[PDB]
RNA sequence: UAGCUAGUAGGUGGGGUAACGGCUCACCUAGGCGACGAUCCCUAGCUGGUCUGAGAGGAUGACCAGCCACACUGGAACUGA
RNA sequence: CCCGCAGAAGAAGCACCGGCUAACUCCGUGCCAGCAGCCGCGGUAAUACGGAGGGUGCAAGCGUUAAUCGGAAUUACUGGGCGUAAAGCGCACGCAGGCGGUUUGUUAAGUCAGAUGUGAAAUCCCCGGGCUCAACCUGGGAACUGCAUCUGAUACUGGCAAG
């Protein structure tokens, strides 16, 4: 948003999930698209799609097992005000491995399992669960 | 509570003062026992409590409780005091040690003897 | 089989037109040691009737816990009316390291390896609600895999 | 001056010695440069009364480190046992 | 310091039988079991959450005859070992030389076993050990010294020992009176009703 | 080439010497925030080749005076 | 405790030192430090460690080891590696 | 250290027992004497005070005092709050400071990775070894979660450039 557009996107996701909304939209960034890739390849959302050229818009599609949203929590971790960086041996297990941490590694934005595999840490973007 | 607010002036951990100041972290102190009297406690309890006004070797003048069932202290005797207040009138937080110096173990005491300075009866 | 155990009982009163009359409330937890627990809260003019009314309240309102092996799936948080509890799984041979109503709920529910603490007000009615709430929101790998992946 | 001497450790009446390379002005078992083995005097069938690791002693003697008499006796013993 | 008081009154507070008065007379015919041991014995013994943890810890101590300082140290070591702390603790208690001499028959009660151990009349691997808390390991050889193989009490203790169940984890010979600690007994073959989790809860706070 | 701290001039009024502040971005020990810390540092330039705001490399040398043990290496940004 | 500082900050020469150096001196320049806490006041030997704590932390710095500083108080040197 | 010598022979205490807190009865006393960490107890019983008998706990110790951390999420980094419980400045504007939409490029400061050097020994921890066992001693290891340097990465933050 005004200062933290990535907590904006997570706030939109969890607000739209608690509102039982089918799809949320927000102004796109390339890192918004990166985290969206991580989520939709982890099965936390259905899909996304960025439309627009001068004003792209990221179209996340939320996902409900029945009447309950797939995401319970999604919390911003590193924010402007605390940046969080972890070495690969101290990357966080989110809900005992049942939920992901999306980290920003120097080989891109990946999940936490992927990062501790590839032996490189980085900036902890959020906890999804 | 903001991280800048805490970086700029960190959290001050409150310091709690001792409620036995005159000891000064010594477990006991020696006092001079200027006067003995029998003061009256708070409104719920009705009794006269044996108390002495004692001047410690460190300059503190302070009020001590002569506990136990009996008494021998006088107007100059040299005694030893230890912490612990009594629900008596405000200002009593020291507790004379019976049997330690000029104080004596209470008489014909046979339970909790070590707390009154009375030695084991030969039986 | 259902394990039973009383948590607490006190002696609430009520000022009547003349003097003041009395009652009793009892808080009980019921479970089977296989991940089902429920609590109950009965009031009566006398303690035994309060305890029984509590026990029937508790034998309905049974939930399902998705235990792992005598411990928890993952660390879990619970709140209810200013009563925050934290449970996490432990290793085998670690007991129920838990407090008051925490211990009783974790016991009758079939947990043996927990590491628990309660933070806010430790009023038993609220800590037991907080604990039951935390337990019922716990996810096991089966349903999390079902709801998102494989 | 650098001497290879014994630093007395262990317990009372059960001496254990560290063979230590040290500046000779330090206290016996005070500041040292290097540990080069140990000596256990009260070990009779008890195994390994002396380990020296003599390459480092050789290195330090080649630099003008003197030996104490007890360490020298210990070196003879280790060499003979070999 | 041991405990030198009346043996049965210690068992009656614990309720269950403790094997610390052993022989022919088969207690409850010895003396009045199952009343807690005092003027209010008949009074109801219903007791709190901390009272049952305390009661069993007390019972385990009274069986082996270990005081609270050593028992606390046993718990510390058991809780430091790898594995569950309760069976760690029972195994430490059962590897005690006091106990092993008792369980090998020679030695009537664990206090007579301790009387033997203390009195320079047991050899572990061919040399005299007189520490009761000495730990026996798998494959020691506990044996009565020759000077004490003619003792009548050890011979008498042997007979009233096969009526007692013989532990699997250790193997003993009565002719040449001598035994062998084979393995650390498992929780299962420790034939008892010890609920070690209340003990580990007792010291866990 | 030994360490070559890389900083920015802040005063050029001592003759033959400048003062050079170095910014480091360190993590706060307890709060975990990344803060900015400054290190002002009297440096020696023989030729008065530096002006305020310039961005300069320095290296460490023998002590040239009281509180002057760094010497100028280069000017990387002759900012005016 | 909000300003502090005239070998004060720098520079050239002398000198001095085992050695670099305002270390010292003569001249020159007029700086330097400070709100990222100067200055001033108060307290305090420092560390490995210790205790406590699930931890993060708190509290400590007895013994042992390492470093500092002191030797009635204040000055000063000599001798000497 | 081993051996012999008699002989149970030379060798138990201290706290507590209303609730918290394991363990209760009788006498005495009568808001006195006293107790007390808190709640509180004592005006004819009073399982709470003194004695007893009994019991509980610990044991060559046991209690008390002091003191530190804990419990205390009761300064909350992890890990708290500010409508009314304590707490939004009376209100703005605003410098420092903190934070900063989007896309390229670059750099490589943060960050991450690898390496290397260092992180004394002792201590702590693991596996052993010696003391009859233990404490204690000791071997090897791990750890020292740090600091620096070099090589690399470039998502993100910073820089620089261009939008």
């Amino acid at each position: 948003s005004m200062q933290d557009p990535i907590a904006d996107m997570l706030t939109r996701i969890r607000n739209g999930q608690a509102a039982n909304k089918a799809a949320v939209t927000m102004p796109s960034s390339k890192l918004k698209v990166a985290i969206a890739n991580v989520l939709k390849e982890e099965g936390f959302i259905e899909d996304f799609k960025v439309e627009g050229d001068t004003k792209p818009e990221l179209e996340l599609t939320l996902k409900y097992f029945q009447g309950k949203a797939v995401v319970e929590s999604i919390q911003r971790v590193s924010r402007p005000g605390l940046r969080i960086y972890k070495r690969k041996d101290e990357l966080p297990k989110v809900m005992a491995g049942l939920g992901i941490a999306v980290v920003s590694t120097s080989k891109g934005v990946m999940t936490d399992r992927a990062a501790r595999q590839a032996g490189l840490g980085g900036e902890i973007i959020c906890y999804v669960a | 509570a903001t991280v800048n607010q805490l970086v700029r002036k960190p959290r001050a951990r409150k310091v709690a003062k001792s409620n036995v100041p005159a000891l000064e972290a010594c477990p006991q102190k020696r006092g001079v026992c200027t006067r003995v009297y029998t003061t009256t406690p708070k409104k719920p309890n009705s009794a006269l409590r044996k108390v002495c006004r004692v001047r410690l070797t460190n300059g503190f003048e302070v009020t001590s409780y002569i506990g136990g069932e009996g008494h021998n202290l006088q107007e100059h005797s040299v005694i030893l005091i230890r912490g612990g207040r009594v629900k008596d009138l405000p200002g009593v937080r020291y507790h004379t040690v019976r049997g330690a110096l000029d104080c004596s173990g209470v008489k014909d005491r046979k339970q909790a003897r070590s707390k009154y300075g009375v030695k084991r009866p030969k039986a | 089989e259902l394990q039973e155990k009383l948590i607490a009982v006190n002696r609430v009163s009520k000022t009547v037109k003349g003097g003041r009359i009395f009652s009793f409330t009892a808080l009980t937890v019921v479970g089977d040691g296989n991940g089902r627990v429920g609590f109950g809260y009965g009031k009566a003019r006398e303690v035994p009737a309060a305890i029984q009314k509590a026990m029937e309240k508790a034998r309905r309102n049974m939930i399902n816990v998705a235990l792992n092996n005598g411990t928890l799936q993952h660390p879990v948080k619970g709140v209810h009316t200013g009563s925050r509890v934290f449970m996490q799984p432990a290793s085998e041979g670690t007991g129920i390291i838990a407090g008051g109503a925490m211990r009783a709920v974790l016991e009758v529910a079939g947990v043996h390896n927990v590491l628990a603490k309660a933070y806010g007000s430790t009023n038993p009615i609220n800590v037991v609600r907080a604990t039951i709430d935390g337990l019922e929101n716990m996810n096991s790998p089966e349903m999390v895999a079902a709801k998102r992946g494989k | 001056m650098v001497t290879i001497r014994l630093a007395r450790h262990g317990a009372k009446k059960r001496p254990f010695y560290q063979v230590v390379v040290a500046d000779s002005r330090n206290a016996r078992n005070g500041r040292f440069i290097e540990r080069v083995g140990f000596f256990n005097p009260i070990a009779s069938e008890k195994e390994e009364g002396t380990r020296l690791d003599l390459d480092r002693i050789a290195h330090w003697v080649g630099q003008g480190a003197t030996i104490s008499d007890r360490v020298a006796a210990l070196i003879k013993e280790v060499n003979k046992a070999a | 310091a041991r405990y030198l008081g009346p043996k049965l009154k210690l068992s009656r507070r614990e309720g269950t039988d403790l094997f610390l008065k052993s022989g022919v007379r088969a207690i409850d015919t010895k003396c009045k079991i199952e009343q807690a041991p005092g003027q209010h014995g008949a009074r109801k013994p219903r007791l709190s959450d901390y009272g049952v943890q305390l009661r069993e810890k007390q019972k385990v101590r009274r069986i082996y005859g270990v005081l609270e300082r050593q028992f606390r140290n046993y718990y510390k070591e058991a809780a430091r070992l790898k594995g569950n702390t309760g069976e760690n603790l029972l195994a430490l208690l059962e590897g005690r030389l006091d106990n092993v001499v008792y369980r090998m028959g020679f030695g009537a009660t664990r206090a007579e076993a301790r009387q033997l151990v203390s009195h320079k009349a047991i050899m572990v691997n061919g040399r005299v050990v007189n520490i009761a808390s000495y730990q026996v390991s798998p494959n020691d050889v506990v044996s009565i010294r020759e000077k004490a193989k003619k003792q009548s009490r050890v011979k008498a203790a042997l007979e009233l020992a096969e009526q007692r169940e013989k532990p699997t984890w250790l193997e003993v010979d009565a002719g040449k009176m001598e035994g062998t600690f084979k393995r650390k007994p498992e929780r299962s073959d420790l034939s008892a009703d010890i609920n070690e989790h209340l003990i580990v809860e007792l010291y866990s706070k | 080439k030994i360490r070559t701290l890389q900083g920015r001039v802040v005063s050029d009024k001592m003759e033959k010497s400048i003062v050079v502040a170095i910014e480091r971005f360190v993590k706060h020990p307890i709060y975990g925030k990344f803060i900015k810390r400054t290190t002002k540092l009297h440096v020696h330039d023989e030729n008065n080749e530096c002006g305020i705001g310039d961005v300069v490399e320095i290296r460490e040398c023998r002590p040239l005076s009281k509180t002057k043990s760094w010497t100028l290496v280069r000017v990387v940004e002759k900012a005016v």
